[PDB]
C-alpha cells in the first residue's frame, strides 16, 4: 500500500439564533 | 492587498449577535478529571478545537 | 437561640456586610467613597414622613416555612422580583409579633413554625420587636394604607448623598451621582446586596436601645445608605456612562428624586409598581425608625 | 368548573362543593409591548383555611438563574430522614443531635 | 399452609407524589447523568422535573 | 514561511522522545483570560502581582476567549405597536410655537 | 368520612409481605459521588422518587 496524505480543517457550524418558545424562568 | 481591505471591511461590518446555542451540563463523574478541571459547568454542544 | 450581643447581631462576623468593588470584597463604606456628586437646580425638601399605619396583617396560620429574608432583599434589590406583595408570608411574620408565639426566624432567615432545635435563631424579643413593625409591609398594597413614593425618597437622598450641612438643614440640591465602574457595576452592586442578611439589620434596628443602638446607627450608616443606593438606582430617571481617559465613570441622575420607572433596563434593577409600593412602605417604617 | 355565587348561597347542606383555586406563581412575566389592561381581574371566592396541606414541593423552576421564586415551597427534612428500626422495630428519624 | 400473607416485591406505598407541571418551562441546558446515576436518581428526576 | 505554523510533527519520535523541529503550540492558542474591566478581552496575569496584559495589544492568537452572549433570542415576536389618534379638526390644530 | 373508614379497613387488612425484587449492585466508578454517598451496595431497580 502507497503512503498517502490528507487535509482537514475545522468546519463552520453559525447558524441562525433558533426561535425557542419556553422560558426557563418565571 | 485588495484581500486585505476587503478582510478589514468585512470584520468593520461584522455584526453577528451571539445567542446560546445547545449546551450539555455533564456530570462531573462522567469527564477525566482533566476534563473536569477545564470545563465550567455547562458547554456548547459545538466546542471548537483547542 | 443566638442571645443577641450588647452592640446587636451585625457586631457578629457572621452578619458582615460586603460589596464586590469591580469584583474584590469591600466595606460599603469604602463602595460610598467612589461616589461624587454634581449638584443641579433643583431642591429636595424632607417632609415629615407620615406615622406608620397601627394595623398589622392578621396573623393567620399558613403551611410551610415561609423566607422572609430572601423576599424582604428580593423585593428591595433583585433582578425582577415577583409576587412581593403576596400577603402570606407577612401573615406568618405578623404571627412573630405576638407574645408567646411558637414560630421561630432563623439565622437563614427562615420562619420556620415548629420549635425546631437544630437550627440556631433570632431571640423572639427581638424578633417580636422586629415583625412588630416590619409586618406592616404586609400592607404595602392596601389602599388606605399605601405609603407615598415621591416625597419619601428626598429622605433617601439625604442619607445618602447628602452632606451633615445639608442633613441637619433638612433640604440638599437634587444631585447627579457618579463614580469609576466596571460593566454591570449596578446590577452587581445589587446582587452582592441581595446576599446581605438584613435581618439582622432591621432586627438590631427595632430590638436595640438607648446608647447600643444609636452606636448601631452610626456603625452601620453606610450599609444602610447602599440599601438606599440599589434603591435609587432602581428608580433613577436615567443612568449612563461618561467615558472620561479611558476610564469609565457611570452617572446616576437623580438622586432624590423618585422617575416611578417601571419598564426594565440594562443598567439597573428595576420596580415594577407593586415593588414601587414596597420600597416606600418599607422605607416609610425603617426610616420611622431610624429618626427616633 | 365554575360556581356561580347563586349557587353557593343556594347549594343542599351536606353536598361537597368542589372549589378551583390557581397556583399564580408559575405565571411568567408579561411582554414589554402587550397592551395596557384598562380593565381588572376579580374574585369572589377565598377559603377560611390553607389549602395546600397535601403540597409538598412548589414552583420547581429559578427566578433568574440562581435566586427563588418568592413563594417556592422546598421538601420538607423528614421526606428525607430514613433513619433506622427502633430497637423493637418501630421506624425512627435519625437523632437530631447527638446526645 | 395458610395463605396468611400476599407476598409481593417491590411495594406500593398507601402515600404518592402527585406533580402538576405548567410545560413551557425548560430548562435549556441539557443534563447528562452517567447510565448508572440515572437508573437510580432518574425516576425522581423524570417527576420533578 | 511558516509564520502560519501552530503545530508540527505530532508523532512520537521513540515513545516518548520529540522529534527534532517539532513544534509545540503557543500557550497564548490556551490563555482564554477574563474580560477586562470594560470589557475587553485579556490573557491570565504571568505573576499574582501584575494586571493581565489585554489580548489585543500583542501579536499572539488566543484560541479560547469569552465570548458575551444572549441566552435566548431576542427577537421574542412580541413587537410594539400603538395607538395613533388623529386630531379632531385640521382647521384646529396649532402649528404655531415652535 | 366512609372513605377513612375504608382507608383504615384496608390498612388494617394490609397483610402485605415484602420479598426483595430484582437488584443492582452499582459499581462505585459508575455513580457521581453524591448517588454513591446515598447508595448502599445494593437496591431495587425499581427505586421509586425522593
Amino acid at each position: 500500500k502507497i503512503a498517502t496524505a490528507s487535509s482537514a480543517r475545522q468546519a463552520d457550524v453559525e447558524k441562525p439564533a433558533d426561535v425557542t418558545f419556553t422560558i426557563e424562568n418565571v | 492587498v485588495s484581500g486585505l481591505l476587503m478582510v478589514l471591511f468585512k470584520v468593520m461590518t461584522d455584526n453577528r449577535l451571539v445567542i446560546v446555542g445547545e449546551t450539555t451540563t455533564p456530570m462531573s463523574n462522567t469527564l477525566s478529571t482533566v476534563v473536569n478541571n477545564v470545563l465550567r459547568t455547562t458547554y456548547h454542544n459545538n466546542v471548537g478545537v483547542n | 437561640m443566638l442571645q443577641q450581643p450588647t452592640g446587636g447581631y451585625t457586631t457578629l462576623e457572621q452578619f458582615a456586610f460586603t460589596i464586590r468593588n469591580d469584583g474584590t470584597n469591600a466595606t460599603p463604606t469604602q463602595f460610598l467613597q467612589l461616589l461624587s456628586y454634581e449638584a443641579t437646580e433643583n431642591e429636595l425638601v424632607k417632609k415629615t414622613i407620615p406615622t406608620p399605619e397601627t394595623h398589622l396583617p392578621s396573623a393567620r396560620n399558613v403551611p410551610g416555612n415561609v423566607y422572609i429574608e430572601d423576599a424582604i432583599t428580593q423585593a428591595l434589590f433583585g433582578i425582577s422580583a415577583q409576587n412581593v406583595n403576596a400577603h402570606g408570608y407577612f401573615s406568618r411574620l405578623s404571627a412573630l409579633a405576638l407574645p408567646n408565639t411558637s414560630a421561630r426566624l432563623g439565622l437563614d432567615g427562615v420562619i420556620y413554625n415548629s420549635e425546631t432545635i437544630n437550627i440556631p435563631f433570632y431571640d423572639p424579643a427581638a424578633v417580636a420587636n422586629f415583625a412588630a413593625t416590619y409586618a406592616k409591609l404586609g400592607n404595602a398594597s392596601t389602599p388606605r394604607y399605601r405609603a407615598d413614593m415621591i416625597d419619601i425618597y428626598a429622605h433617601v437622598g439625604l442619607e445618602l448623598a447628602g452632606t451633615d450641612a445639608e442633613r441637619a438643614a433638612g433640604v440638599m440640591p437634587v444631585k447627579r451621582a457618579k463614580f469609576d465602574s466596571w460593566e454591570g457595576s449596578l446590577i452587581s452592586l445589587s446582587r452582592d446586596v441581595v446576599n446581605w442578611k438584613i435581618l439582622a439589620f432591621l432586627i438590631d434596628l427595632c430590638s436595640l436601645e438607648g446608647e447600643a443602638l444609636r452606636a448601631f446607627k452610626t456603625r452601620n450608616r453606610d450599609v444602610f445608605r447602599m440599601m438606599l443606593f440599589i434603591m435609587s438606582t432602581a428608580v433613577a430617571a436615567n443612568v449612563v456612562n461618561r467615558k472620561v481617559t479611558k476610564r469609565v465613570d457611570r452617572v446616576l441622575e437623580y438622586i432624590g428624586v423618585n422617575s416611578m420607572r417601571t419598564a426594565g433596563r440594562t443598567a439597573t434593577i428595576t420596580y415594577d409598581l407593586s415593588r414601587h409600593e414596597f420600597a416606600a412602605k418599607f422605607l416609610q417604617l425603617t426610616f420611622t425608625r431610624w429618626n427616633a | 368548573q365554575h360556581v356561580d355565587a347563586e349557587s353557593i348561597m343556594t347549594a343542599p347542606k351536606g353536598k361537597l362543593f368542589h372549589l378551583q383555586f390557581m397556583d399564580g406563581l408559575l405565571r411568567p412575566e408579561p411582554s414589554a409591548f402587550d397592551p395596557p389592561a384598562s380593565g381588572e381581574d376579580m374574585r369572589l371566592i377565598y377559603p377560611l383555611q390553607p389549602i395546600s396541606v397535601a403540597r409538598s414541593m412548589r414552583a420547581i423552576v429559578n427566578h433568574n438563574e440562581v435566586d427563588r421564586p418568592r413563594g417556592a415551597v422546598a421538601p420538607s427534612s423528614y421526606e428525607m430522614d430514613t433513619g433506622t428500626l427502633s430497637r423493637n422495630g418501630d421506624l425512627l428519624y435519625s437523632p437530631v443531635a447527638n446526645g | 399452609l395458610s395463605d396468611d400473607f400476599k407476598q409481593i416485591s417491590d411495594p406500593k406505598g398507601y402515600l404518592t407524589y402527585s406533580v402538576k407541571y405548567e410545560d413551557q418551562f425548560t430548562k435549556k441546558d441539557k443534563l447528562r447523568a452517567s447510565e448508572a446515576d440515572d437508573r437510580i436518581v432518574g425516576p425522581t428526576v423524570n417527576l420533578f422535573k | 514561511i511558516s509564520v502560519a505554523r501552530s503545530m508540527r510533527a505530532i508523532v512520537n519520535h521513540n515513545e516518548v522522545d520529540r522529534p527534532r523541529g517539532a513544534v509545540a503550540p503557543s500557550s497564548y492558542e490556551m490563555d482564554t483570560g477574563t474580560l477586562s474591566r470594560n470589557g475587553d478581552l485579556l490573557y491570565s496575569p504571568v505573576a499574582n502581582g501584575q494586571v493581565g496584559i489585554p489580548k489585543l495589544e500583542v501579536d499572539h492568537i488566543s484560541f479560547s476567549n469569552v465570548v458575551s452572549m444572549m441566552t435566548a433570542n431576542i427577537r421574542t415576536g412580541d413587537d410594539m405597536a400603538v395607538e395613533r389618534v388623529n386630531p379632531d379638526d385640521v382647521r384646529a390644530i396649532n402649528i404655531r410655537n415652535a
